[PDB]
């Protein structure tokens, strides 16, 4: 194993730094700090040949011989979230460039005023179409999984307004099953 | 010169036009540790012993050798195309271990001050050229930024024949044949 | 007409790693005209001819450069060389001859590293005098050789001694002749 | 700069994909990785004079072509199944980094067979008079089921300008059927602001599929790439 | 994981074309 990311993904909440470890197997030339936005497009961070560099929020360090860099962020946002790559130069077998396994970071938004609820939306053209939306609840609670078919549940998506702190949590569920209620599948939650 | 107690020499590359002529070599404390055969892309070690623990990756000179090609070319014309001066180069036969008769050993043609790196040496007993024994190192560096090759000859000393190593260069009007024999 | 253009990088290693310095020339045909010093910390200019180039070698490249001093140096010396070039040892061929005042010409051939001392004695005792010896000779194949004469006229029953001191040696070699 | 074709592909097992790059950086080194299930990129082919190609860490099943300076190819002669992936292209001069510059990825999707390739159906979930009036922001819903390949793309429209300011559109789709995904989305719009009925709010799914160059019967329409929409009104 | 050997490269210089 040439490269090796830690950890392989994590939490945060807003303000809040954390840091990324990247330990190699054999002295590299220069490292490079990416970051896959939710796109799908690679983002360069850091180039390193030695030493350490900063870059505004974000701050990063190179040592070939004790084989390691470091990526430390301060003061979480939410833009910051994305996946989180290092590459490393050979130099002894060609000079290839070595990825690392990526390090999905999630920035929570940290929610002041939790009004965990429950809505019904209607397809104004099918009849039949029903969904439902549980919104503006926490960052911290864990939003319920489906298990039965037909019934689909979405994982906990968040948004935010430009207007005031508007970041708002919710998921998403539907069915093809009989008609059962909003609470007949979330049920482990709140306000309806 | 710097003084010290070893000296690497990675990375050493050449390369000359036209012909398309290129070398890449690694040195420590002066013995070549390797060339890479850019026809075959393969690291040709001059000791078998080193290559087989740790390793070399043909490619790191396959590309130097690439850097080189396209360098060439850049200083080629900023120098309003400025050829080389070709030097004469200096032969020096000798034995590599104790001259014995009937006794196998090496007969090593030491040649210097090359440049172009482009020689033509060639062994020669008895007026007839001999081609079974010869080995030959590639090209080594020197401080002045010429060259210096080697030509070993193994053979069975006998006063009876007499050999002479032939070098041939462009900075040569005609071949140089330096003599040598165990009668002397 | 004939062009050429080489590069050497070269490592100097002295007390081991504890002190390191790399050069690096670009070398169009015989002329050195840009080149990084470890020492001076950046590229330079050396000749008229790459005047402008160290401008644009420390621009683009002069970040990575300085490190290859840790990371190629610094790595090939302790992971590659050694392991293998400092860890190579040969004993010598030492020989006694006799020239074609006559002259014992010693012999002393086949040997890694260079480090040597080829002392003569004559019945036990050391000389310095009429004693010629020759600069090391490097063969090529990782194997040096040096021959030490010394003049003299022979009396029948005195002995000689070629006295050869080697790291590949626990007990120093000693070659007799009467 | 570095520019790739086709930017997506879907492709039967058995053909032959042709990943195209171009750049004009003029950079001597040329690369092609590939990005699997969130591991890393890993290199495949590189390339350091034209006409040599070079070969990479996994060049197993891939032929890569660097004609000129300018151009690299990557080509699989039988796509495979284990061959979906997102090649990204990038260059470089001299030696890597801190010049090299990366593509924008190239999502391929290989099926065994065309006929399971279908489009989604959007449907826009218009908002609930609840929180309209609990909370004073309305929230709607974007929905498109029943697509296969899991490759679409999703945006807001308000009032004909896109908008990134209070969207949520879900990373990944999520497979229900053998042969179909779903994905959903939202927007949330201060309630004042949703009442103007000279508002107007559309979600479009951008389905990527068969192209010209692709064979289809006679009877179902072909499963193009299409910008399939669902809009709503403002109202009070 | 036999380590191996790196080897000091030689960069270009601008040309444009
Ligand atoms: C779907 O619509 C989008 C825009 O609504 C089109 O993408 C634009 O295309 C033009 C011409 O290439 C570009 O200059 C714009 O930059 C594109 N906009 C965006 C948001 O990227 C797209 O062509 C349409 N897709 C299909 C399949 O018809
Ligand atoms: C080296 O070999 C070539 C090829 O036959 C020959 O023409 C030439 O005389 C030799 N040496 C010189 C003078 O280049």
């Amino acid at each position: 194993m040439p490269v090796e990311q830690n950890p392989p993904a994590l939490s945060l909440y807003e303000g809040a730094d954390s840091g990324l470890r990247c330990n190699f197997s054999t002295t590299m030339k220069s490292v490079q700090w990416f970051q896959q936005n939710h796109r799908g497009r690679l983002i360069t961070l850091f180039y390193l040949a030695q030493g350490t560099k900063e870059n505004g929020r974000l701050k990063s360090t190179f040592n070939s011989k004790e084989r390691y860099s470091t990526l430390h962020i301060k003061d979480a946002q939410l833009e910051d979230s994305g996946t989180y790559f290092c590459a490393a130069e050979d130099g002894g077998s060609g000079n290839k460039l070595i990825f690392g396994t990526g390090t999905l970071l999630s920035v929570k938004p940290n929610i002041q005023n939790p009004e965990p609820a429950v809505y019904q939306l209607k397809d104004p053209r099918s009849q039949d179409s029903t969904l439902c939306l549980f919104t503006d609840f926490d960052s911290q609670i864990n939003v319920p999984k489906t298990m039965e078919s037909g019934t689909f549940i979405t994982d906990k998506c968040v948004l935010d307004m430009k207007a005031m702190d508007s970041k708002s949590n919710g998921a998403i569920a539907w069915s093809n099953q009989t008609s059962f209620t909003c609470q007949d599948i979330f049920k482990e939650t709140n306000a309806t | 010169d710097i003084e010290a107690d070893h000296v690497g020499f990675y990375g050493t590359t050449v390369y000359q036009s036209p012909g398309d002529i290129g070398q890449y070599t690694h040195e420590f404390d002066g013995d070549e540790l390797f060339y890479v055969d850019l026809d075959k892309k393969k690291t040709v070690w001059r000791l078998p012993e080193f290559g087989q623990l740790i390793l070399f990756e043909p490619q790191g000179g396959l590309q130097n050798i690439a850097a080189e090609k396209h360098n060439l070319g850049i200083l080629t014309k900023r120098s309003n195309f400025t050829p080389a001066t070709n030097e004469a180069p200096q032969a020096t036969v000798f034995p590599k271990s104790p001259v014995l008769l009937g006794q196998p050993n090496t007969l090593i043609c030491f040649v210097d001050n090359i440049f172009p790196p482009v020689i033509n040496i060639t062994w020669l007993r008895n007026s007839k050229s001999v081609t079974d024994g010869v080995y030959e190192t590639s090209f080594l560096v020197n401080r002045d930024h010429s060259f210096h090759k080697l030509s070993y000859l193994t053979f069975i000393p006998s006063d009876d024949d007499i050999y002479d190593c032939k070098v041939e260069h462009w900075g040569l009007e005609e071949p140089v044949l330096k003599h040598w024999s165990s009668a002397d | 007409r004939h062009f050429v253009h080489q590069f050497k990088g070269e490592c100097y290693f002295t007390n081991g790693t504890q002190r390191i310095r790399l050069v690096t020339r670009y070398i169009y045909n015989r002329e050195e005209y840009l080149r990084f010093d470890s020492d001076v910390g950046e590229y330079r200019a050396v000749t008229e001819l790459g005047r402008h180039s160290a401008e644009y070698y420390n621009k683009q490249y002069l970040e990575r450069t300085r490190a290859e001093l840790d990371t190629a140096c610094r790595h090939n010396y302790e992971e590659t060389e050694v392991p293998t070039s400092l860890r190579r040892l040969e004993q010598p061929n030492v020989a006694i001859s006799l020239s074609r005042h006559n002259t014992l010409v010693c012999s002393v051939t086949d040997f890694y590293p260079a480090k040597i001392k080829v002392r003569w004695f004559r019945n036990g005792q050391e000389e310095t005098v009429g004693v010629s010896s020759t600069q090391l000779i490097r063969n090529g194949d990782w194997t040096f050789q040096v021959l030490v004469m010394l003049e003299m006229t022979p009396h029948q029953g005195e002995v000689y001694t070629c006295h050869v001191e080697h790291p590949s040696l626990k007990s120093p070699i000693t070659v007799e002749w009467s | 700069a570095v520019t790739q074709s086709p930017r997506s592909k879907v492709a039967v097992t058995g053909g032959k994909v042709t990943l195209s790059c171009h750049q004009t950086n003029n950079h001597d080194y040329m690369y092609w990785y590939r990005q699997d299930t969130g591991h890393g990129l890993r290199l495949i082919h590189y390339s350091y004079v034209a006409d040599s190609t070079e070969k990479g860490d996994i060049p197993d099943g891939y032929k890569a072509s660097r004609p000129s300076q300018e151009n690299f190819s990557l080509i699989l002669e039988l796509a495979s199944l284990s061959q979906t992936a997102v090649y990204f292209c990038a260059s470089s001069w001299d030696r890597a980094g801190n010049t090299l510059y990366f593509g924008e990825g190239s999502r391929l999707i290989v099926v065994e067979d065309l006929r399971n390739v279908t489009p989604p159906k959007v449907s826009l979930f218009e908002p609930s008079k609840a929180e309209i009036a609990n909370k004073q922001k309305a929230t709607l819903v974007c929905l498109a089921r029943g697509f296969f390949p899991d490759h679409v793309e999703l945006s807001w429209w308000v009032n004909g300008k896109e908008v990134h300011s209070g969207v949520c559109t879900d990373p990944q789709a999520y497979k229900e059927s053998n042969y179909s995904y779903s994905l959903s989305s939202r927007l949330r719009v201060s309630a004042t602001f949703w009442h103007n009925p000279r508002n107007h709010f559309r979600c479009q799914v951008q389905f990527h599929g068969l192209s010209e160059e692709d064979k289809w019967p006679e009877g179902s329409p072909k499963p193009v790439t299409q910008n399939i929409s669902a809009e709503a009104w403002g109202r009070a | 994981g036999a380590m191996k050997r790196h080897g000091l490269d030689n960069y270009r210089g601008y040309s444009l074309g």
